[PDB]
């Protein structure tokens, strides 16, 4: 019976010819004799054509292989919840078996242009540079984009921690859920970053997703498409899940292999002409449902890794036109003291301040476009031509705005926090101070601001938004304190 | 009883055999055929279909005969393993190559084995004291972590990692594992001097090193693998006898060459920069096993190759994200003859971090890097304009720059016979302080000469005495 | 007397500088040659690939 | 019908040539065809036998009938050689009979492993001051000549084979070097008079040359240098010395991208195949030093590689340099302001050499390296103001530039070069004329050679220097600079 | 021309002009600064200067961004407000009253509320 069965032709290479098959589906699962599963992608005239999820040296000619009748899928629910899972989807913690409230497929049609609503609550990641400058919002896709070794991980890294200011509490529409697919990363790796999860009681909320770098090429490809379905389940049912994708450049490189390996003819840089299809059907995935469809979101953090500062590179090319805006980081910034090395410059949140906070956003007015002009005047200063008090005024102000949005990883801030340093520098409070010494301004004023004016810090938490006498008491406060 | 097949296909390296019946050896067995000399070994790349495999030669493939008789062996290549091959000279295919007859262990294991697992990793943060400045002081390596050094040619990742062995590898009492990959012969033989010499190898005694070699001249098969018998050996000691392991490879690099060496043969379409299209997972292979585990802490230095010297060739650029300390040398630092030749603000760790290293030595790396990445920022506007055009600032940072970066300089003992002054040791409390006084401008007053090619602050002030005479 | 000084100066100053860029172009000129080379090599390869399968 | 000393061209293009049968062949062995033109068995599949042609396709046809010759690519080998003048696969081509062998080495064998190696001490005088004095070259080593073309890097490499005609003439068994010539893509007008040249020396009676011009078939311009290798082999492993030169690797790659492109395998880097590497890794390991137990033999390889617009950083160049024992990069802006040798210093490097120098030097030319390397980057930081602390040493740097100046075709002897060194580095002919410099050359040594003519003899005897000669040398230097 | 008349060529033939100058020029203000200019020069940077933010205008679809109304201009309103800086009058009005503004009348109130 040819029909539920066949004998192997040829293998090699994680790649098994075979002969038969003849109900087979296109992406559907085969068990090998040997116990090794893999998965059809070539259904040919004579023969199919299968990537092996596993080692092949246990795989032989006329070996048998068996139907399993199911196209790629993958457990998804709350279950999952503080799990270590490989691309299919199982333990790889120790923890023991998955329980999901149901199955997802891996590939899944995103949410049609119908279903869905304007991006308009922040997901807050704590981190003064990014959430003053680039704020991210539930639903938005947002690229994070960089050499290698500066600080990619650490961003995403100090979102999730964030969150458990909302995840301990019992308000299901504030929460969430962070799943952070590991690709092509070494295992030791995802290992030491699971460590620091739970030193921090962030796991319980998470669930990474795991395609390490000695995995077949097949689940390093499949792995972001699976856990887009595991965090797709939160975002059907109400809540809001948050998606890094740790890091597409490999995810590119994994499945250029099954291709070239299929023999299906390359595009550019070896990669598959539809090289750009595969990211963006997964990143389109992520979206804001509407009041119809539940309100829930899921929101989406790529990572790309680039060469040599080079953005015009394929992939990053590709990615960087897909989502709504980028964070770039660089290794210059990273040396000279800005950590996270976040640019400025070159960092866009394309939904910008509709996912930002009220009060954040009115201190925070034209901040972006201030500190270009400021990169503007300090590259007309390398002329060394002596500066008018109109430049040496704005260089004085970006250079300690700059400074004010240096921020140590690991310690991201509460809004209030945020909102007044924020505003010390805006309306230039801060422009008569040294500039080693506005490290110790900020903690000094928050811990006075603690202190004293609590009752401000309290209210712009809860209302979200200065009104204009929390403006003045606010105004006093700071210039009270500056006078030391 | 055995299982023979036939040799249909001779090109290079690759060879592909036919098998009468049903049962083909699985993909990455030994094979052998005999020959005059000895045996010549084979591993089964891949079934090509209608009972033929095809295998890449462990060995030269010259006279070979189409319809040779070829021997399965049933395994992986197998090594000994265990206190047995301490002080023994390995092969490739695990074979005693030191004239001194055959290493007589309990197992022999296979050279392929897969990564230790997610539950089985293990992850701590301590310090391995170097006494080398740049490293000590910028990117410090970690005990049980991986290391790897990285350059183009001659710009020295062979006498660095000899200084590495000296120290470390002196005073550490485990077990070693040397690895010549693809490298010079000369060099392996000075390496077998230069152990019985110091008494870590004791032809009569005990030892507390082992020696593998699939050195530059074997064919590509040979070099493809040799590292992979290093590691096997290396894992007996860090999962059954539970010890503490120093594992140094020179040179890594040579085994993703070699693999592309024969990835055209073996059918493959190319990838970028004419790479076989696996050399990621290939590495994560192999990579991925060389490893700290909950049975066993590993030290590993790797030398990494950079070819053509550029760094974002995709051999090295996939490295990296599998070490723990990164650190590159510059071929541009070393024509300043500043050695050893360091990328002060390329090297990284993941130590440096105030919670290991501790808030000051973490703010002296800090603020030398700013420093030198000032003066690297300038480097145009001084080639054109030079000196006179910067502000007062700048040019104090500059200066002071000049110096922090001579002051990283070091002289090494094994590399007495090219700077001429006997080599120095600095510790790591030594060199923070040091530091930290040029970062004071405790020193302004000496000339830039004087930081170069000494060990530790007294010995600035020393040579500036000298000079100044 | 200060003026002729520094006026000579400037000359041979900026003598120098035409000299330096002058050996700085030379360099660039064969690093510029290089990377086109490669250019063709790698963008040719990328087609060759892709024109087998 | 027996297929098994024979078969049947089945197709025939690009340099290959597709056998039937030939079963009982042998990969690398060599093929007879119908019209006298040597093959090589290049892989074999079920079925048929690619063959790479040495020579024109032309001389052969499809249908052709095809001879084995069961010998393994091979050459002949031993003392006889010398004075001949052979090609790829040792034919006598200087027309002056027939070669005489010994016997015959395969053109592929393996490089002598960890153990029967020893570290290289015994030097290769090379007779060049920049050379013997800051890379010097030992036997065994294996040091390469990497420069642009028309840098002197035959000129380098074609002085020390005639330098060695001080010792290859005398009874000395052990201080004799042998010389082999690869002349690989080189024209043939060149090797004529290269040999002329080598002839005018009288080194022909002590060299043999191997060459395979650019009109060669690709197989041959890349099996030549293999096959020079076992000839030089003969007498490493026979207790002797060998000096084989590679001219060049550069052209040899270039042959095998040409195979490698017609066999269809994919181009890497600048279209080369992946194991251009492992040609010459493969070639230059056999270049070597051998331990007191297999008698102490030694063959030194300089290979040439030539860049392109002084490019260091190639992939060839880079593979070459990661295979040596280090390089003396020829650079061609000294070249055109009339410095020879061209060293640039800074990028030339012995790696295992300065251990084999003589001892006579290395005593009077203390860190004379980065004095002179740290000595171009200062003098090229003055076209600024007077400071006669790097001024005044400045009035060095030139008279010691000054001082490696060498006219070609002039070998000195050790003995020669250490006064030069001393009154270099010690300063005493500061007071010279920078335009009386290498005038002066030549009137110390008249000087020397009928007065203080025992410094000369002691150091040729010993090589070694006591405070004894230090001071009887030191009243010898400032008394001509009075006189 | 003969399209869009022989001034509104010239006009946008003009400004073309000068801003190519003005990208030529940036070598010169790099290295030797502002200083070191012919005085027809550091009058064309001026109105170069002046000229690149007039282009720039709010768009209304971009509110989220500037949080500035969308202006929209007519045709010729540009051109006569283009000629009349080309011509000089308006040398005196500071740089920053040319940005993100609707038309001529809309430099000129900013220049006045910005003075205030
Ligand atoms: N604000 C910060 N202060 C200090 N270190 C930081 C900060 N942010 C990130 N880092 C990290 O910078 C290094 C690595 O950053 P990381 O998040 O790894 O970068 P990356 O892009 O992830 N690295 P990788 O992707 O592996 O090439 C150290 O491991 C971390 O300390
Ligand atoms: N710190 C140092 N001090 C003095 N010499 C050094 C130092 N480091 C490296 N070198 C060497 O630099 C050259 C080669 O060093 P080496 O360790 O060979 O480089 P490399 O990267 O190993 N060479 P290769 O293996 O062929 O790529 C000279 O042999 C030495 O001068
Ligand atoms: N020290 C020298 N003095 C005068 N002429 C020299 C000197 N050294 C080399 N030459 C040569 O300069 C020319 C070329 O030398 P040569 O050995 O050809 O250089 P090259 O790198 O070999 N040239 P080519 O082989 O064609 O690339 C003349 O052939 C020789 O005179
Ligand atoms: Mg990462
Ligand atoms: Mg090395
Ligand atoms: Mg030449």
């Amino acid at each position: 019976n040819l029909n539920e069965t066949g004998r192997v032709l040829a293998v090699g290479d994680g790649i098994a010819r075979v002969f038969g098959l003849n109900n087979i589906q296109a992406e559907e699962l085969v068990e090998f004799s040997s116990g090794v599963k893999g998965m059809a992608l070539n259904l040919e005239p004579g023969q199919v054509g299968i990537v092996l999820f596993g080692s092949d040296r246990l795989v032989k000619e006329g070996e048998l292989v068996k139907r399993t009748g199911n196209i790629v899928d993958v457990p998804v629910g709350p279950g999952l919840l503080g799990r270590v899972v490989d691309a299919l989807g199982n333990p790889i913690d120790g923890k023991g078996p998955i329980d999901a409230a149901g199955r997802s497929r891996a590939q899944v049609k995103a949410p049609g242009i119908l279903p869905r609503r304007s991006v308009h609550e922040p997901v807050q990641t704590g981190l003064k540079a990014v959430d003053a400058l680039v704020p991210i919002g539930r639903g938005q896709r947002e690229l994070i984009i960089g050499d290698r070794q500066t600080g990619k991980t650490a961003v995403a890294l100090d979102t999730i921690l964030n969150q458990k200011r909302w995840n301990n509490g019992s308000d299901e529409s504030k929460k969430l859920y962070c799943v952070y697919v590991a690709v092509g990363q070494k295992r030791s790796t995802v290992a030491q970053l699971v460590q620091t999860l739970e030193q921090h009681d962030a796991m319980k909320y998470s669930i990474i997703v795991a395609a390490t770098a000695s995995e077949a090429a097949p689940l390093q490809y499949l792995a972001p498409f699976t856990a887009a379905s595991i965090g797709e389940w939160f975002r059907d049912n109400g809540k809001h899940a948050l998606i890094v994708y740790d890091d597409l450049s490999k995810q590119a490189v994994a499945y250029r292999q099954l291709s070239l390996l299929l023999r299906r003819p390359p595009g550019r840089e070896a990669y598959p002409g539809d090289v750009f299809y595969l990211h963006s059907r997964l990143l389109e995935r992520a979206a804001k449902l509407s009041e119809k469809e539940g309100s829930g979101s899921l929101t989406a953090l790529p990572v790309i890794e680039t060469q040599g500062g080079d953005v015009s590179a394929y992939i990053p090319t590709n990615v960087i036109s897909i989502t709504d805006g980028q964070i770039f980081l660089e290794a210059e910034l990273f040396y000279k003291g800005i950590r996270p090395a976040i640019n400025v410059g070159l960092s866009v949140s394309r939904v910008g301040s509709a996912a930002q906070v009220k009060a954040l956003k009115q201190v925070a007015g034209s901040l972006k476009l201030f500190l270009a002009q400021y990169r503007e005047v300090a590259a007309f200063a390398q002329f060394g031509s002596d500066l008018d008090a109109s430049t040496k005024q704005t260089l004085v102000r970006g250079e300690r705005l700059t400074q004010l949005l240096k921020q140590n990883q690991y310690s991201p801030l509460a809004t209030e926090e945020q909102v007044p340093l924020i505003y010390a520098g805006v309306n230039g409070h801060l422009d008569g101070i040294e500039l080693s010494r506005i490290g110790e301004f900020e903690s000094s004023f928050l811990s006075y601001l603690k202190s004293n004016h609590n009752e401000l810090l309290t209210e712009i938490r809860e209302k979200g938004e200065l009104s204009k006498e929390l403006l003045a008491s606010l105004k006093s406060a700071t210039e009270s304190f500056v006078a030391t | 009883t055995p299982i023979t097949g036939k040799v249909t296909a001779v090109i290079g390296a690759i060879v592909d055999v036919h098998f009468e019946q049903s049962e083909l050896p699985a993909i990455l067995n030994a094979l052998e055929i005999k020959t005059p000399q000895g045996k010549l070994v084979l591993e089964v790349a891949q079934h090509l279909g209608e009972n033929t495999v095809r295998t890449i030669a462990m060995d030269g493939t010259e006279g070979l005969v189409r319809g040779e008789k070829v021997l399965d062996t049933g395994g992986p290549i197998s090594v000994p393993v265990g206190r047995e091959t301490l002080g023994r000279i390995i092969n490739v295919i695990g074979e005693p190559i030191d004239e001194r007859g055959p290493i007589k262990s309990k197992l022999r294991k296979p050279i392929h084995a897969d990564p230790p697992s997610f539950a089985e990793q293990s992850t701590s943060a301590e310090i391995l004291e170097t006494g080398i400045k740049v490293v000590d002081l910028l990117a410090p390596y970690a005990r049980g972590g991986k290391i790897g050094l990285f350059g183009g040619a001659g710009v020295g990742k062979t006498v660095f990692i000899q200084e590495l062995i000296n120290n470390i590898a002196k005073a550490h009492g485990g077990f070693s594992v040397f690895t010549g990959v693809g490298e010079r012969t000369r060099e392996g033989n000075d390496l077998y001097r230069e152990m019985k010499e110091t008494g870590v190898i004791n032809l009569e005694g005990e030892s507390k090193v082992a020696l593998v070699f699939g050195q530059m001249n074997e064919p590509p098969g040979a070099r493809a693998r040799v590292a992979l018998t290093g590691l096997t050996i290396a894992e007996y000691f860090r999962d059954e006898e539970g010890q503490d392991v120093l594992l140094f490879i020179d040179n890594i690099f040579r085994f993703t060459q070699a693999g592309s060496e024969v990835s055209a043969l073996l059918g493959r379409i190319p990838s970028a920069v004419g790479y076989q299209p696996t050399l990621a997972t290939d590495m994560g292979l192999l990579q991925e096993r060389i490893t700290t585990t909950k049975k066993g802490s590993v030290t590993s230095v790797q030398a990494v190759y950079v070819p053509a010297d550029d760094l974002t060739d995709p051999a090295p650029a996939t490295t990296f994200a599998h070490l723990d300390a990164t650190t590159v040398l510059s071929r541009g630092i070393s024509e300043l003859g500043i050695y050893p030749a360091v990328d002060p603000l390329d090297s990284k760790s993941r130590l440096l971090d105030a919670a290991v290293v501790g808030q000051e030595h973490y703010d002296v790396a800090s603020k030398v890097q700013e420093t030198l990445q000032t003066y690297k920022s300038l480097q145009d506007i001084i080639a054109i304009l030079g000196m006179d055009e910067l502000s007062e600032q700048d040019k104090l940072t500059v200066e002071r720059a000049r110096k922090i970066q001579r002051f990283l300089s070091q002289p090494f003992a094994v590399a007495e016979v090219f700077t001429g002054i006997p080599g120095k040791l600095v510790r790591l409390k030594d060199t923070v302080a040091s530091f930290k006084a040029v970062l004071e401008g405790k020193y302004d007053n000496i000339p830039e000469h004087a930081f170069y090619m000494v060990g530790g602050i007294e010995d600035v002030v020393a040579k500036a005495e000298k000079l100044a005479a | 007397q200060g003026y002729a000084a520094e006026i000579s100066a400037r000359r041979n100053a900026m003598d120098n500088a035409s000299k330096n860029a002058g050996d700085m172009i030379n360099r660039y000129s064969i690093l510029y040659n290089r990377t086109r080379q490669a250019v063709i090599t790698n963008e040719l390869v990328d087609i060759i690939t892709g024109a087998s399968s």
